[PDB]
RNA sequence: AUACACAUUUUUUGGCAGGACGGGAAGAGGAGACGUCGCGACCCUCGCACGAGUCGUUCUUGACUUGGUCGCUUGAUGUUUCUUCUUCCCGUUC
């Protein structure tokens, strides 16, 4: 996980809600702070721009690499 | 502790937006946030599922039952990014 | 020319380039074909030996031929061994070797090429044997012969397919047979060595950079 | 001495079913929250009740624009979570 | 390196007013910056270029374009951009 | 010279502005997928290596002729095509979600050579033909509503219903 | 302005009659006295009552340990 | 005190019936043991669905997880 | 024992993984945590029409079951 | 294990909304580290319209990992 | 550089249940809330700095405080209740 640090990632949320962003860090629960994090739910539709964002890993189902870092 | 943590313990004193289990959205300045997620907030303003919108003073909601919070980027700078 | 060739991504690990042919995954296929358990992995190949005989696939088969999840099955299983056949020898010319054997279905197989003397004809599509040359001829215009040639033609030559695709495997079908024999009489200290070694085969470069 | 405690207790508790179900190699049915069940025989177990199982037959039921049809398959080698077990059966 | 520039249409909304300005200024170099930190629009925008020649270029080349219905007037930045 | 997997590879690749993503063409010429910039791109190219991630395409300042042999991109937004030679544009260009187009400082004459934009099906909201000669033909405007009434701003303009009534009249 | 343990505490020595209202259950809420609980909220509950809300009815069980898991609201009636 | 693990001691070697909170499934059993963190195992068990019997499987295993209540029958 | 340490050793393994959502899984175990978080490479994955992706990390809890090669 | 900072909140009439859509109000009692409260004078907010008085000075207990938020009416 | 992670806030869970297509328009027998971000403008407003504002020391850092409105003249979107045909045009496929 530690690889995968400052590169831009997409998480699956468990609501099916996808959210990418920056992976800035991380902690033991996989709470995760997503940086100039935006949200996607249907597939672009509905895509919204929420900046900085932490995630509770209790929430995560999956994380992929989406692309480089900034 | 976690350093996610450490950063929420940060955004103590700004104005922030969270998202519960259910799906409400409860936006304003968070007073008090716990190791455990527990959060304190102030002068909220709440929107929910069906789009309805509602004012409240001071609200306090679990940590467990947080899906998420956005924060200001004012913290963005540091010292997280090492 | 072929900088982007990798065998990897024609070969499974358990195939080994050509050493085995993965035949589990048709085991459990075949569980799922049959509704029971009492088949194991050997008595599964056992099954498939059949194949080799020129009659016995036809005349002792392990189901009815006209049951539906078998039919089935042997389409899936005849399309993997030849592709499974043309994948590990490259070198020979494929469409000679398609050709030469739907010539030899079409001129033998289905022209009486499986004779008894006390019998006399058996027909792959009606299977029913016949008296004589005479009465099987007369009998390949009736509706009945029309009708199953119209149906299960193309199960019939996938089956014919299995065959000889097979018979041209042999060495490869008792290199596995060995094989599986092998692992299941090892420990788990062995399996899991044995494991080690086909996986390095599998993920190690063609030329070592010491060869002669 | 807390070791030996937690394997005898494991052994004349509940789990005496899995253990007993290891040892004899017998098969035994285990109702899942994915409405899914798998009859199989257990090769190793955890106190989570994580498991690997062999010769896995795993039954479920499925709805079409008709009867009911129950739906079954074959994966040898299973290795299961602890959390999706329901019920754990043994039986002849 | 930045070019400031002023009397837009403040009617259009801010991100396709910082999209349309990317989209124009990106014949002359690579823009460098993301979004109008300014957030009051009034057509006071700044765009920071990567390349000096790109700046110059673009602000002889685009003085009071037509651009949303307003002739643009651009001049360089008193100060540096943070970025830069 | 050519568009070239080689080029694909290594050019300044990085993020938009925008946070658009993508990853830059340059051994030694021109780019995609970023900064196609001032490399003499005669023919667009070789575009599968791009292999999707892109955002947005900077192919200004280039000698393009003609828009096409355009793999099938379905993450491409945004096409930069400013200071080239396009005279033509393909047809069956249909890159869907391709959003916006700059067409700005080239040389396409008529009316008719604009027909192929109406293909782009609901997604080419922002169109932008300034610096051409077809600017200066009669009625260039109404007719460019008329044939791709999906564009929502034209010439960093927006449509209006008022004018798209006037296409109707006329 | 007391512990959640010694409300409960209180019940025990009461016997009052309880009603607890289940998790993610409006349809349902089970009744009975509390004879007696753990550290994990599990209560023995006796002459419980299963009490389907949708009059009311409810089906008599008698002796119950209830898992403190469902436990929403601990109440008395 | 009495607590709900005598009672369930108690409970041992006994006809009982076990209600998840599913409420989809009901088992009738001899209690054999249960253990510190409260996994039922019942033998002769019977199962019943929407309250009718749905067959009877004897020795059974219940995840503690799911046991919503438990009943002595 | 602990089985988590048996997911352990099987990195490089190929496998499907299906998961509580009904997610189906394929691809090479590269590692697995011990909280059976599930890193892969080179998988196919079919959401309940797959997509394909270079390297995929699996939260343990949401892990339904893991199917292995037959091999092992 | 932490105690929640709950103690502003003592004596005052709260407004908690609970899983199931449930909503209850009544007075702050107590709690404990796990967030399960003692709320006096409890009344239950049905989705209908009416409200119940379940415990007016008999007081219920609400389990923390129940309880979805909490809103303070007062000051 | 070299024991533990199943009993309330995180990972051992309250979860489960010629033919077709796709637009856009017309003619006949999808429509109400409640929100949240956009095309235009008769409007507001009028400017270089922002994250902003001040100071100590030195050629660059450390401390301390704290688009909004109206239309859409048929813009885009998630609750949540209730009850299709025909014709013409433009794309894909065979
Ligand atoms: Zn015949």
């Amino acid at each position: 996980l530690a690889n995968l640090i400052d590169y831009k990632l997409r998480v699956l949320t468990q609501d099916g809600r996808v959210y990418i962003g920056q992976l800035m860090a991380f902690d033991k629960h996989m709470n995760l702070v997503l940086n100039e994090c935006i949200e996607e739910r249907v597939p672009k539709v509905e895509k919204r721009v929420l900046g900085l964002t932490i995630l509770r890993g209790e929430q995560i189902l999956s994380t992929v690499v989406e692309d480089k870092p900034l | 502790n976690g350093i996610p943590v450490k950063l929420l313990n940060e955004a103590q004193g700004h104005i922030v937006s969270l998202e519960l289990t259910t799906g409400a959205t409860y936006r304003g300045k968070l007073v008090e946030s716990e190791d455990s997620m527990n959060v304190q907030l102030r002068d909220v303003i709440a929107t929910e599922p069906q789009g309805a919108v509602t004012h409240m003073d001071q609200i306090f909601v679990r940590g467990s039952q947080i899906k998420f919070i956005v924060v200001p980027d004012l913290l963005k700078n540091a010292p997280l990014f090492k | 020319r072929a900088r982007d060739l990798d065998l990897n991504e024609i070969f499974t690990r358990d195939e080994q380039y050509g050493e085995y042919m993965e035949l589990e995954q048709f085991h459990s296929l075949w569980l799922n074909v049959i509704k029971r358990g009492d088949c194991s992995l050997l008595q599964f190949l056992d099954i498939l030996e059949l194949f080799l005989d020129d009659e016995k696939y036809l005349l002792t088969p392990p189901m009815d031929r006209k049951n539906d999840r078998y039919m089935a099955f042997l389409l899936k299983l005849s399309k993997y061994v030849e592709t499974f056949f043309f994948k590990s020898y490259a070198l020979l010319d494929a469409a000679a070797v398609e050709n030469l054997i739907k010539s030899d279905f079409e001129h033998s197989y289905c022209r009486g090429s499986l004779r008894s003397e006390a019998k006399g004809i058996y027909c792959p599509f009606c299977s029913r044997w016949f008296k004589t040359s005479s009465v099987f001829e007369s009998h390949l215009v009736g509706k009945i012969h029309k009708k199953n040639e119209s149906k299960r033609r193309n199960f019939v030559y996938s089956e014919y397919k299995l065959h000889r695709y097979l018979k041209y495997l042999n060495d490869e079908f008792s290199r596995t047979r060995s094989f599986v024999e092998r692992k299941l009489a090892f420990t788990a200290n062995e399996r899991m060595a044995e494991m080690d070694i086909l996986t390095q085969k599998y993920e190690a470069p063609a030329y070592d950079s010491t060869e002669k | 001495e807390l070791e030996e405690l937690e394997e005898f207790e494991f052994k004349h508790g509940p789990m005496s079913l899995i253990n007993d179900a290891m040892v004899t190699r017998t098969p035994v049915i285990i109702s899942l929250r994915n409405n899914h069940k798998i009859i199989a025989r257990v090769k190793a177990f955890d106190r989570h009740c994580n498991m690997v199982l062999e010769n896995v037959k795993e039954l479920w039921t499925e709805k079409k624009g008709k009867n009911v049809i129950n739906r079954e398959r074959f994966i040898s080698k299973l290795f299961l979570r602890g959390d999706s077990v329901i019920v754990v059966l043994k039986t002849p | 390196n930045t070019l400031y520039v002023s009397q837009l249409n403040e009617k259009i909304n801010m991100q396709r007013l910082r999209v349309n300005l990317f989209l124009l200024f990106a014949t002359f170099g690579e823009v460098l910056k993301v979004s109008m930190n300014f957030k009051k629009q009034r057509g006071q925008a700044f765009i920071t270029m990567r390349t000096i020649d790109q700046a110059s270029l673009a602000q002889i080349s685009l003085n009071g374009e037509r651009f949303f219905g307003k002739p643009l007037k651009v001049e360089f930045s008193k100060s540096e951009t943070k970025t830069l | 010279m050519k568009f070239t997997p080689s080029i694909v590879i290594d050019a300044p690749q990085y993020y938009v502005d925008h946070f658009n993503g993508k990853y830059n063409v340059d051994k030694c010429v021109i780019l995609r997928d970023l900064q196609l910039e001032t490399d003499s791109e005669s023919m667009p190219s070789s575009l599968k290596h791009l292999t999707k991630p892109t955002h947005i395409l900077d192919l200004t300042n280039n000698d393009l002729i003609m828009i096409p042999d355009l793999s099938r991109r379905d993450d491409i937004h945004t096409l930069l095509l400013g200071r080239n030679n396009i005279v033509e544009v393909d047809g069956r260009l249909l890159p869907m979600n391709v959003q916006n187009l700059t067409l700005s400082n080239n040389s396409i004459r008529r009316f008719e050579d604009l027909q192929r934009l109406r293909r782009a099906p609901r997604t080419l909201k922002n169109l932008t033909l300034i610096g051409n000669q077809v600017c200066h033909l009669a009625n260039y405007r109404e007719h460019v509503l008329r044939l791709v009434p999906h564009l929502e701003t034209l010439d960093f303009q927006n449509v209006t219903a008022e004018e798209r009534k006037s296409a109707m009249s006329f | 302005m007391v512990p959640p343990i010694n409300c409960i505490f209180n019940f025990l020595q009461q016997q009052t009659p309880v009603t607890i209202w289940l998790f993610e259950q409006i349809g349902i809420r089970i009744k009975g006295k509390i004879v007696g609980f753990d550290e994990f909220m599990n209560v023995v509950i006796d002459e419980a009552v299963e009490i389907p809300v949708n009059v009311e009815k409810g089906t008599p069980l008698g002796k119950i340990l209830l898992k403190g898991d469902n436990i929403t609201l601990i109440t008395s009636a | 005190p009495v607590n709900p693990k005598p009672f369930l001691k108690g409970l041992v070697n006994h006809r009982v019936g076990v209600k998840l909170k599913f409420n989809s499934t009901e088992y009738r059993g001899t209690l054999v043991s249960t253990d510190n963190y409260f996994n039922l195992q019942l033998n002769e068990a019977e199962e019943f669905v929407a309250g009718v019997s749905h067959g009877t499987l004897g020795e059974i295993f219940i995840r503690c997880n799911n046991v919503l209540y438990i009943r002595e029958l | 024992m602990k089985l988590v340490n048996f997911l352990k050793k099987l990195r490089n393994e190929q496998v499907t993984i299906e998961l509580k959502n009904g997610t189906t899984v394929w691809g090479t175990l590269q590692s697995v945590s011990p909280q059976m978080n599930a890193i892969l490479t080179d998988v196919k994955l079919t959401l309940p029409n797959i997509a394909s992706l270079q390297y995929i990390n699996i939260r343990g809890n949401t892990i339904r079951q893991i199917i292995l090669p037959d091999s092992l | 294990v932490s105690t929640p900072e709950l103690k502003k909140y003592m004596d005052k009439k709260i407004l908690l909304n609970i899983n199931g859509s449930r909503k209850v109000a009544g007075i702050l009692r107590g709690y404990d580290i796990f967030l399960n409260v003692v709320l006096d004078d409890a009344m239950e907010i049905n989705g209908e319209d009416p409200a119940n008085n379940h415990q007016l000075g008999l007081q219920t207990v609400i389990r923390g990992n129940s309880i979805i938020s909490l809103e303070a009416l007062d000051a």
